[PDB]
């Protein structure tokens, strides 16, 4: 079985260090690519970034500075952190499991490929809003 | 006539890298090879390597590989197509490498190997 | 003519380098008065 | 971005830009109120659990658009669809494409 | 003008089973002029 | 050069058509800087 239990403060004051954790079910945090997705209100969802131990911690370059993803192998937990949230990030959040895979289109020795990503199962999510 | 003018003497430190020009004039530079001979005291002459300056195909000695590099610059103007210049970047010097460096050229002689060098440079002494 | 060249539209990684340059310039048309603005593609071993 | 097709017929969902290089699209399905799911995880390959009625377009063509063909449309297809394109010339798309709703009669 | 498809590098292929067998021939005939037990090696055209 | 042509000075009837066009244009002189403005005459089977 795989599912993701989450948390959340929900109603957050602006310019505050927002954090968010997401539990596990059976599978451990150390053996999967972990990705985070924000979906705005009635809009198309936005990939916040993807995290993994041993290097794969590449973020979304739009934000790129106030985000910080992190792992917790002791608690078997994944964690999101936002610093200084404005009134545009009022959205819902999603922790998710993702699988990778390479699509070669030419010679493999000339680095002529890429590694895409896709999220098969998702968390249930939470609404984290910022207002007064 | 054929004239090969070199560069002046230098004073370098162990670990530096010289550059010795050899400006050729008086003949068509796109035809004849240019070698480089180093003359060390108590060892006699010693070869370094040639440079066929049409394209720039070089070949060095076996015991000087990784430490020598020879480039050339042609004359890209039809008002004066004979002159040119060969170079030599001798990298990673040592106090056992202080010697005199000559750029030579074979003779327009046709019964004549590439190695019987007719016209010589003026000689550049290098002290470490 | 003094060209004006950007990267070709491609996934520019820092490890690789741009093999093909864009190079949009100006060139006279068949009329001697007008000057069209045309673009091309050029290899990196052809532009300095 | 609204396609209304009565059931029994077929449906074609068009998302994303024009095909610039060799693509590898990722197709999702958003339940209303719930979390999104996955439909296609390559140009045409799909994971287990979904039927064969869903399909996709090959990403070995240059100048087309990432379609999403559905045969034998049922009432369970009343959801929100999102393309996630991975072209080989434009960089990583961190936002999904034009979300189209497929409402069924 | 435009390039349709992908930006890939132009290359060449030789068969490794065929080419290494041909260098096995030319390293035998080269020993006829330089004697036997001579460790013949190749390199990649130092400069130019 | 892009010409500029009017009717030749003539009694233009609607039945006839203009056989000769005026076509005053610009053209370089022997100096490369200056450009004189000269005029000519041209047949209708030579201008479009
Ligand atoms: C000199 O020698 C080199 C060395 O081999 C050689 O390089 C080879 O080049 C060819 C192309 O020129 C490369 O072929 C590609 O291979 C990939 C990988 O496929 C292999 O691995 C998978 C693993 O699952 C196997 O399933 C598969 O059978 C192969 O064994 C393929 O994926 C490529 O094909 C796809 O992409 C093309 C362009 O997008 C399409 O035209 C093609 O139809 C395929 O698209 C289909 O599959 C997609 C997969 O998702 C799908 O999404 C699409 O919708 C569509 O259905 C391509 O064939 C090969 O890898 C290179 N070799 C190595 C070792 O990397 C040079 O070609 C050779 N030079 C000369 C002149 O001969
Ligand atoms: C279009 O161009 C972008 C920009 O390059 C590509 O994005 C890169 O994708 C590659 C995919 O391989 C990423 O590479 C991965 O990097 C991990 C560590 O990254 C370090 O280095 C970057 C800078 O180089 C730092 O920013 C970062 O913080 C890290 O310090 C590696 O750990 C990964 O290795 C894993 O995957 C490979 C896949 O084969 C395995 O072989 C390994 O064993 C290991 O499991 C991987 O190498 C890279 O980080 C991405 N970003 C950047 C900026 O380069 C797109 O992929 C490209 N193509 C599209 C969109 O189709
Ligand atoms: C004709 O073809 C030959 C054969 O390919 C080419 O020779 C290669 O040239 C490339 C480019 O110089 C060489 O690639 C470099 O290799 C260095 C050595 O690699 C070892 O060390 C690194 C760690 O230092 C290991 O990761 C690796 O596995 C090896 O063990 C690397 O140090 C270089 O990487 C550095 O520079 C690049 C670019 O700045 C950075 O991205 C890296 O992060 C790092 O800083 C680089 O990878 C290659 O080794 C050569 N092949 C050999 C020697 O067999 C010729 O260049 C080509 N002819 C011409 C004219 O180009
Ligand atoms: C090589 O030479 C030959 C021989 O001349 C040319 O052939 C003549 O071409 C002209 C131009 O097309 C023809 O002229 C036209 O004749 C029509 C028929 O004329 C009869 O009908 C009118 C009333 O409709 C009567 O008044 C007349 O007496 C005839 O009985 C006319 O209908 C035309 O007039 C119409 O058009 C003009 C122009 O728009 C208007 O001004 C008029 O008011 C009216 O609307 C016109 O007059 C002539 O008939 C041809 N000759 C023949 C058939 O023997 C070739 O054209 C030439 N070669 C080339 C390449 O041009
Ligand atoms: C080299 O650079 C030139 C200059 O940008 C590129 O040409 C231009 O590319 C853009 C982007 O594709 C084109 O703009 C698009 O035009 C269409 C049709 O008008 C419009 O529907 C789009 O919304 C967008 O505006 C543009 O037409 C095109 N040409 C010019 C003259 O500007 C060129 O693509 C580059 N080279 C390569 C190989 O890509
Ligand atoms: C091509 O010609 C156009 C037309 O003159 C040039 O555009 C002008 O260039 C001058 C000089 O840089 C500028 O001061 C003007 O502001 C430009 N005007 C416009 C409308 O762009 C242009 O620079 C030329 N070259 C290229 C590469 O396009
Ligand atoms: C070079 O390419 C040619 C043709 O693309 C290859 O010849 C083919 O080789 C395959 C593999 O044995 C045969 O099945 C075909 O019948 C051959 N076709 C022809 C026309 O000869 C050749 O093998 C390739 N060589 C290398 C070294 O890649
Ligand atoms: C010949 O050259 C003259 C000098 O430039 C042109 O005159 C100018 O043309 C521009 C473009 O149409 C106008 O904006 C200016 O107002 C014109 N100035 C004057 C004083 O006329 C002229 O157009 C050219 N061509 C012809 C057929 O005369
Ligand atoms: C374009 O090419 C230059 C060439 O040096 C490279 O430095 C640069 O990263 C490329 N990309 C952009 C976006 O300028
Ligand atoms: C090349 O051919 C020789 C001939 O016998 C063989 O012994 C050798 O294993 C081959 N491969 C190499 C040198 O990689
Ligand atoms: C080298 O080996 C070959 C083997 O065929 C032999 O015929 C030849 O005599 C050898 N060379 C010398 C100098 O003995
Ligand atoms: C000049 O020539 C044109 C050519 O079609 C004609 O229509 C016009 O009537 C002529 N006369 C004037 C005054 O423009």
């Amino acid at each position: 079985q795989v599912h993701l239990q989450e948390s959340g403060p929900g109603l957050v004051k602006p310019s505050e260090t927002l954090s968010l954790t997401c539990n596990v079910s059976g599978t451990l945090v150390r053996d999967n690519y972990w990705s985070w997705i924000r979906q705005p209100l009635g809009k198309q969802p936005e990939w916040i970034g993807y995290v993994h131990d041993s290097g794969d911690t590449n973020y979304n370059p739009s934000l790129k500075s106030r985000v910080h993803l992190s792992l917790d192998k002791s608690k078997n937990l994944v964690s999101l952190r936002l610093t200084g949230v404005t009134a545009a990030d009022s959205a819902i959040y999603y922790c998710a499991t993702t699988k990778h895979g390479r699509r070669i289109y030419g010679v493999v020795a000339f680095k002529e490929w890429f590694t895409y990503f896709y999220m098969d199962v998702w968390g249930k999510g939470t609404s984290v809003t910022v207002s007064s | 006539q054929v004239q090969l003018v070199q560069s002046g003497a230098v004073i370098k430190t162990p670990g530096s890298s010289v550059k010795i020009s050899c400006r050729a004039s008086g003949y068509n530079f796109r035809d004849y090879s240019i070698h480089w001979v180093r003359l060390i005291p108590d060892k006699g002459f010693e070869w370094i390597g040639w440079i066929k300056p049409l394209w720039g195909a070089v070949s060095y000695a076996r015991q000087l590989q990784g430490r020598v590099s020879m480039t050339r610059q042609l004359s890209q103007d039809p008002d004066d197509p004979d002159w040119g210049v060969a170079y030599m970047e001798f990298s990673g010097l040592t106090p056992a490498d202080t010697a005199e460096y000559f750029c030579v050229r074979r003779g327009s002689c046709d019964y004549c190997g590439d190695f019987p060098w007719q016209y010589w440079g003026q000689g550049t002494v290098v002290v470490v | 003519v003094t060209l004006q060249c950007t990267n070709v539209t491609n996934n520019i990684t820092d490890d690789m380098r741009g093999e093909l340059k864009n190079c949009s310039f100006n060139m006279t048309t068949e009329l001697r008065d007008k000057k069209q603005k045309v673009y091309s593609l050029f290899y990196r071993l052809d532009v300095v | 971005t609204f396609v209304s097709v009565a059931p029994g017929q077929t449906a074609r969902i068009t998302c994303g830009e024009e095909s610039l290089g060799s693509r590898s699209v990722i197709w999702y399905q958003q339940r209303p109120g719930q979390a999104p799911s996955l439909i296609i995880y390559n140009n045409n390959d799909r994971p287990s659990g979904i039927p064969d009625r869903f399909s996709g377009s090959p990403g070995s063509t240059f100048g087309t658009t990432a379609t999403l063909t559905i045969t034998s449309v049922e009432a369970g297809d009343e959801a929100d669809y999102y393309c996630h394109i991975w072209d080989s010339r434009r960089p990583t798309n961190w936002v999904f494409g034009e979300g189209t709703t497929l409402i069924v009669l | 003008g435009d390039i349709i498809g992908d930006i890939r590098q132009a290359h060449c292929n030789v068969s490794k089973a065929t080419w290494n067998e041909t260098l096995g021939k030319v390293v035998k005939q080269l020993r006829k002029h330089f004697g036997n037990n001579t460790i013949i090696r190749f390199a990649n055209s130092s400069g130019g």
